[PDB]
DNA sequence: CTCTCTCGATG
RNA sequence: AUCGAGAGA
């Protein structure tokens, strides 16, 4: 369902319902989980560091403008497509300290 | 033909993670472009705490669609992972 | 000795489940109240009391316990005094005590003037429906 | 929580007495013995040991509570007879029966191999 | 205990319920209420002389409280008033008053039939209040015309929080009708002499409810007063000075709402009155209404001191009317035991 | 977690007996039933006490903390 | 409390463990299983009470 | 807990003392024994703790105890736990004479086998 | 054992029988406002700071935390923090008190920074719980 | 339940063009007293007019969708009794695996379409860890 | 006083006014170190 | 119109 | 404390 709602429904979400009167919106991209840090330094955020640091483990959405630009955070679901977890062997799951 | 079974299973939808993150995603976009509407009428500057604290909280709470207690998704659509068991 | 009957005997599968007594296990002599109530706390983590329910009442009606049920509505709770004006009968009183001075506002009443024992939540239903343009006129007499 | 210290099975507390000893007001020439720190190893034995003694009229032990390691034992004797005598000689008794057991165990422990 | 008070100790024998009268509303009162301003004013822990007055209740763990003093454990609570700009209605009592319109006609103020007529001797014969009301209303809501006075009394009905004509009625013409229905008429239906009376139940001025209604941690109570006191100076400001026909009439009706909303917020209408957080928030008729209400959750059953809760178990060796209590629990509940010659070694040993 | 020490029921000793149990499995290759009866474990209480183990320790340890 | 049998007077008896200890024949008026149950008890604080208590 | 459980060698513990008896203060070599225990990973492997690496510290002078019963056959004995590659395991433990009455890990004996009367010739048991 | 209930081997239990875990993590977080105003985790004095707590303090290092292994029990203070609102008394007590009812030892204890830039820390206490009479099964 | 399943949706577009490209009436060029036996098909919830011959249509749908040109989760429901034919693409339909059964075996009847050799390449991924569920599906 | 870093094996003593991160790493999750003063077990 | 622990987000 | 959520018999 999650998948289902990154690789197509967001997409016609963005694309197919809105239009300014001007600056159509174009493709969207999802990143990997990351946080931006009170220190400024942007970096990647691992499950684990996200419960234990009380983050929220979210990406970031990118849209295209036209006549890019970041709109917003998307919580990611664990051991999804944008998830570290889904290519992660057993023993990188051990060293992420994420059970198997 | 008899009346139909409105307690039929088949004639029944689930909505996952999937759809429910849809409608809200929906929503909070068409207040973020409504916003964005606003601020080229009054004339980059793109408001995007909206969304992202719009589904952190939603997903936070429980409370499907955004901060609006006339709301009859109250009923917890998001809660607390159970970790006691596996199982469970 | 042998036991008579035969025990059906052998290993099976338990689970001990989260309820434990330690956890569950609770008692309060006199503690914190609450602010608007004036009534014990309500949780075990709170050092909270138990709530005497209608349907506790209702029981210590049928055994005829009165003193019981007076005690645990009073002593037991939020046991509050108030004074009210032998006239109107509101809590319109400014009991200047150390003074003796029993005024009332609007009667001009310093002599007929009464002291009752009623629940903090009473006197606080009284207020709210005074509040609400309502008059509980609390007289002491037939 | 309110769970009782374990050497409170075999330990006297403050003030306990081993055996209290009281004179029953139901039967004549009866008593009643309290055992303190002790179970059903103590009372069951001895009990089995005073309906050995042909002079004896009654003799039972109980456990009131398992929460307390305690048990009262009920003697009645004949008359001539003091029930304390008949305590003592089923506790030699016993003794002795477990002297000679000891004994007859080691003999035949010192003839085995392996 | 608490202190020696001069007054006897008194029982309740009996409670007299009736209305406010403006009058007794505002000679009762201690303290006006003009200021919306809660506490601080001007960057000052204090109270403002408009809402929550030290006369109301000093709320600051004093020793002082109103001269009375004794500060703030055993005093009560000292009730407020404010005065409407207009008139508005008490939402408990729009049906009946609603009903009261129609039982007298308008401008005159007598009712409809008499003695000379053959039913109203009858319906007014009943001596329980509620079913002579009852009896009436029916035979009396069909009149027209009319004692003289013969105006075509209108059909009323109801829409909101006013009402209308069918040949608008104001609040203030209601107030001068129930002003002039005398005593006798009373007695008719009802209501009673220095009790109860018509021209009671239309709000001229509103009582003040002290801090300890409406604590602090604000309670909902003050926000709903700081609305009905903002909504009352708007409406003083749309009066005095520049005064428009379509303008000051949409403050009336807002003041009519908040001050209707303050006490009851579940009503067929559908604006519940929202608060800042989203909170539909909460009303008087909320607090009262069970089984969380104060009246079944905190009068008819209430938490009590001297009690217990154990996971029960089963006990061969107890007897019938015996209760196995956790040597904890035995410390914890107490007994208040008076010191006697026949128990003071006991009582001593055990302190 | 780790093999327990002492059998709950009885009290004989197992916890010297994981490592030969295992092995007994996997270097003699026998079944559960002969390798628990070698290692003298004929009461049903202890057999279950080895043979209901799972050792979660070993999982445990392949974290570096 | 469905019936006055619901509130009845005991006998304290002190014992150890954290539980409410109660004789098996007075299961039936309670209606209470031991899976689980939890019971409340209630301490009256004068003389008359306690005598309210145990007379009636 | 599962050091607690551990049996050690109580052939002359008729000549030690209760600590609840012995006039010391908490435990001396009259009524107590205290062994040591070391442990560190230190291959790549998983570097077991057994019941043979406790190594007695206190004074026995003369008397047969306080030594780890060890019925292993490679001679290890109770598998006490395991260490990876940077983890230390570094404790002591005083030993004190005790009843299974109080606790079961004071228990000299495991299953009592008991049986009388094979052919019911009492009728004891209605079978 | 009747009416469902069930008796429990003594000596099985003593052996392991159904014994637990049982980890409690309690969250604490410094404060922040608009001009600079931050709360300070700290071991604080009863002469230095407001209202305090009936427990005692004296588990507390110079972090206003405690190290993890020391034996906590009863209202026993696990994180000590002070809120500020010359002067005496110029600190609020924000600590944090074991619970009332519970008791163990602390097993980990966990400072870092929120994603604010706030100092925050979780203290895990760990307690071994033991089947006792009237523990569900 | 274990194996029940949650549809995610598809596009019904090109089920509808194969529809109409595969002997199905437009609704608006429908006329029903010169063929009133004719199946009349529904597409979500929608009547795209009706087919004449729809066993064979059904045929070639299943048999896509067995094959995996139609999205597996798409669900096909032929109602032969009450002549409708009617195809759900719709999310949020609750589904489960089944086995197959056909009677295409020659030397027998009706048997199943997983025989032990597909059974004994599942074991044989099972033990090396190439043949999964998404084989047996295709 | 010290503390110890999560996901690597180092040893800090930063006291107050310094906290996150941590020497040669770069993640900011730092654990407190064990106490010197020695707990008993009533091994039971 | 419907006795407890609890959690977790909100002001 | 105010509202939702899980659970106990
Ligand atoms: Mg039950
Ligand atoms: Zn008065
Ligand atoms: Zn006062
Ligand atoms: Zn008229
Ligand atoms: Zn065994
Ligand atoms: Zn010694
Ligand atoms: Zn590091």
């Amino acid at each position: 369902s999650f998948n289902q709602f990154v690789d197509y429904t967001l997409q016609d979400i963005i694309c197919e319902d809105s239009t300014l009167i001007e600056i159509s919106f174009g493709k969207i991209y999802v990143t990997k989980p990351m946080v931006n840090e009170s220190d400024g330094v942007t970096h990647a955020l691992y499950p684990q560091e996200a419960r234990l640091r009380n983050l929220t483990y979210s990406s970031g959405l990118f849209v295209d403008v036209k006549k890019k630009v970041f709109i917003g955070r998307l919580p990611i679901m664990l051991r999804s497509k944008n998830c570290y977890l889904s290519e992660a062997t057993e023993s990188d799951l051990y060293k992420l300290k994420e059970c198997p | 033909k008899d009346q139909d079974d409105r307690d039929h299973f088949g004639k029944k939808r689930l909505d996952l993670a999937g759809p429910l993150l849809a409608q809200l995603f929906k929503t909070l976009f068409k207040k973020l472009t409504k916003d964005i509407f606003r601020y080229m009428q009054r004339t980059l500057a793109i408001n995007a705490k909206t969304i992202t604290s719009g589904l952190k909280y939603a997903l936070a709470t429980g409370n499907w669609g955004e901060q609006k207690k006339a709301m009859s998704s109250r009923a917890g659509v998001s809660q607390v992972l159970n970790r006691y068991t596996y199982s469970s | 000795k042998k036991l008579m009957a035969q025990i059906f005997f052998g290993p099976t599968y338990y689970q001990r489940l989260r309820h434990m007594v330690d956890d569950k296990i609770h008692a309060r002599a006199r503690g914190p109240m609450q602010v608007l109530t004036r009534q014990p706390v309500e949780g075990r983590s709170r050092d909270g009391g138990l709530r005497f329910g209608e349907m506790e009442r209702d029981c210590m009606i049928a055994h005829g316990a009165a003193s019981f049920l007076k005690e645990r509505l009073m002593e037991a709770s939020d046991a509050f005094r108030v004074h009210i004006c032998g006239i109107c009968g509101l809590m319109t009183v400014i009991a200047k005590l150390n003074h003796n001075q029993f005024e009332c506002k609007g009667c001009d009443n310093k002599i007929d003037i009464y002291q009752i024992h009623i629940p903090y939540a009473a006197k606080l239903l009284f207020q709210e429906l005074m509040a609400m343009n309502i008059t509980p006129r609390l007289y002491t007499d037939r | 929580m309110n769970a009782p210290d374990r050497f409170e099975l075999f330990l006297l507390g403050e003030g306990e007495s081993k055996l209290k000893i009281d004179p029953d007001t139901k039967a004549p020439n009866a008593v009643v013995i309290t055992f303190e720190k002790e179970d059903h190893t103590l009372g069951n034995l001895i009990r089995a040991e005073l309906l050995n003694d042909r002079k004896v009229l009654f003799a039972a032990y109980k456990v009131e509570h398992p929460f307390f390691a305690r048990f009262k034992l009920r003697i009645q004797t004949t008359e001539g007879y003091d029930p304390k005598d008949a305590l003592k000689n089923a506790c030699n008794s016993i003794i002795n029966k477990l002297g000679a057991l000891k004994t007859n165990f080691e003999t035949e422990w010192n003839l085995q191999t392996l | 205990g608490q202190q020696y008070s001069s007054a006897p100790l008194r029982t309740v024998k009996e409670v007299q319920f009736g209305l406010f009268s403006p009058e007794e509303v505002r000679a009762i009162s201690v303290a006006k209420i003009r200021f919306p301003e809660t506490m601080d004013e001007t960057q000052t822990r204090a109270k403002i002389g408009g809402l929550n007055d030290p006369r109301l209740g000093s709320i600051d763990r004093n020793l002082k409280c109103q001269t009375c003093q004794e500060g703030m454990n055993e005093c009560p609570g000292h009730f407020g008033h404010i005065d409407l700009a207009k008139p508005v209605f008490h939402v408990g009592f729009i049906a009946k008053i609603k009903k009261v319109c129609e039982c007298v006609c308008m401008h005159c103020g007598k009712l409809l039939l008499d003695e000379h007529n053959e039913l109203m001797r009858q319906a007014l014969a009943i001596k329980d209040s509620k079913k002579r009301f009852a009896a009436i209303w029916t035979l009396c809501k069909t009149k027209m015309v009319c004692g003289g006075c013969g105006n075509t009394q209108p059909t009323i009905r109801k829409d909101g929080l006013k009402l209308v004509g069918s040949w608008v009625l104001s609040t203030e013409e209601i107030l001068n009708i129930f002003k002039h229905i005398s005593v006798k008429d009373f007695t008719s239906l009802g209501f009673n002499e220095v009790f109860s009376r018509p021209e009671w139940m239309i709000l001229t001025c509103l009582p003040v409810p002290p801090p300890p209604v409406r604590p602090s941690i604000e309670d909902d109570l003050t926000f709903k007063l700081a609305d009905i006191l903002k909504a009352n100076i708007s409406l003083e400001t749309l009066e005095h000075n520049g005064a428009p026909h379509h303008a000051i009439e949409e403050a009336e009706s807002l003041l009519q709402f908040h001050v209707a909303t303050y006490m009851d917020n579940d009503i067929a209408g559908q604006p519940q009155a929202l608060q800042k957080s989203g909170r539909p928030v909460k009303s008087i008729r909320a607090r009262l209404k069970g089984k969380e209400g104060r009246i079944r959750g905190n009068l008819m059953g209430k938490r009590v001191d001297f009690s217990a809760r154990t996971v029960i178990s089963g006990d061969p060796n107890l007897e019938l009317d015996q209760v196995g209590v956790p040597k904890s629990i035995a410390k914890t509940l107490t007994y208040p035991e008076v010191v006697t010659p026949y128990n003071i070694d006991r009582l001593t040993q055990l302190v | 977690m780790i093999v327990p020490v002492r059998c709950f029921s009885c009290g004989k000793v197992v916890g010297d007996k994981w490592e030969s149990y295992l092995n007994l499995l996997q270097e003699d290759e026998l079944d559960e039933g002969t390798a628990l009866s070698r290692l003298g474990l004929k009461r049903y209480c202890c057999r279950r006490m080895i043979l209901t183990h799972v050792d979660l320790i070993e999982k445990f340890l392949r974290y570096n903390p | 409390s469905l019936h006055k049998m619901s509130m009845m007077a005991h006998r304290v008896k002190v014992i150890p463990y954290s539980t409410f200890r109660l004789n098996l024949s007075v299961t039936s008026p309670y209606n209470a299983d031991f899976d689980g149950d939890e019971m409340n008890l209630h301490v009256p604080q004068s003389e008359e009470t306690r005598a309210e208590l145990s007379q009636l | 807990h599962r050091l607690g459980l551990i049996p050690l060698q109580s052939m002359d513990i008729e000549q030690l003392e209760y600590s609840r008896d012995c006039f010391c203060e908490d435990h001396c070599d009259k009524c107590s024994v205290v062994l040591t225990l070391q442990a560190f990973g230190e291959s790549e492997s998983t570097t077991n703790v057994y019941s043979k690496d406790l190594v007695i510290v206190s004074n026995l002078m003369g008397r047969n105890i306080g030594h780890p019963i060890i019925q292993d056959k490679e001679g290890n004995g109770v598998l006490i736990c395991k260490l990876r590659k940077g983890q230390e395991l570094k404790l002591t433990c005083v030993a004190k004479k005790g009843i299974a009455k109080e606790h079961a890990k004071w228990g000299p004996a495991a299953a009592i086998e008991f049986e009388y009367d094979p052919w019911n010739k009492l009728k004891h048991t209605d079978y | 054992n009747q009416e469902d209930s069930m008796i429990m081997n003594q000596s099985s239990i003593d052996r392991g029988l159904f014994r637990s875990l049982f980890f409690r993590s309690y969250m604490d977080q410094e404060k922040k406002y608009g001009m600079s105003i931050t709360e300070t985790f700290e071991k604080p004095q009863r002469t230095n700071t407001l209202r305090m707590k009936h427990g005692t303090y004296d588990k507390l290092d110079d972090d206003g935390l405690i190290a993890p292994g020391v034996r906590v029990s009863g209202e026993d203070v696990i994180i000590g923090k002070t809120t500020p609102i010359t002067a005496y008394h110029s600190k609020r007590d924000a600590s944090t008190p074991l619970r009332s009812t519970e008791n163990g030892i602390v097993d980990q204890v966990l400072v870092t920074t929120n994603q604010d830039g706030l100092k925050f820390v979780k203290v895990r206490v760990r307690t071994t719980k033991i089947p006792q009479i009237g523990d569900k099964f | 339940s274990l194996m029940s399943c949650i549809s995610v949706g598809t596009d019904p577009m090109p089920i509808i063009t194969f529809l109409s490209e595969w002997g199905m009436e437009p609704l608006e060029d429908y006329v029903p007293h010169q063929s009133p036996d004719a199946t009349r098909v529904f597409v979500n919830g929608v009547w795209h007019g009706v087919h004449r011959n729809p066993a064979r249509l059904m045929e070639t749908l299943r048999t896509l969708r067995r094959k995996g040109d139609i999205n597996p989760e798409v669900s096909m429901i032929r109602d032969i009794r009450e002549k409708e034919l009617k195809i759900f693409t719709d999310a949020g339909r609750v589904y489960r695996p089944l086995f197959i059964v056909e009677d295409d075996e020659s030397l027998g009847h009706k048997e199943l379409k997983v025989r032990k050799g597909h059974i004994a390449k599942l074991m044989a991924t099972e033990y090396q860890d190439e043949y999964t569920w998404s084989s047996l599906l295709n | 006083l010290k503390y110890i870093c999560a996901e690597c094996s180092s040893k800090l003593s930063l006291s107050r006014t310094d906290a996150v991160r941590c020497k040669d790493c770069g993640h900011r999750i730092l654990l407190k170190a064990r106490t010197k003063r020695l707990v008993q077990f009533e091994a039971r």
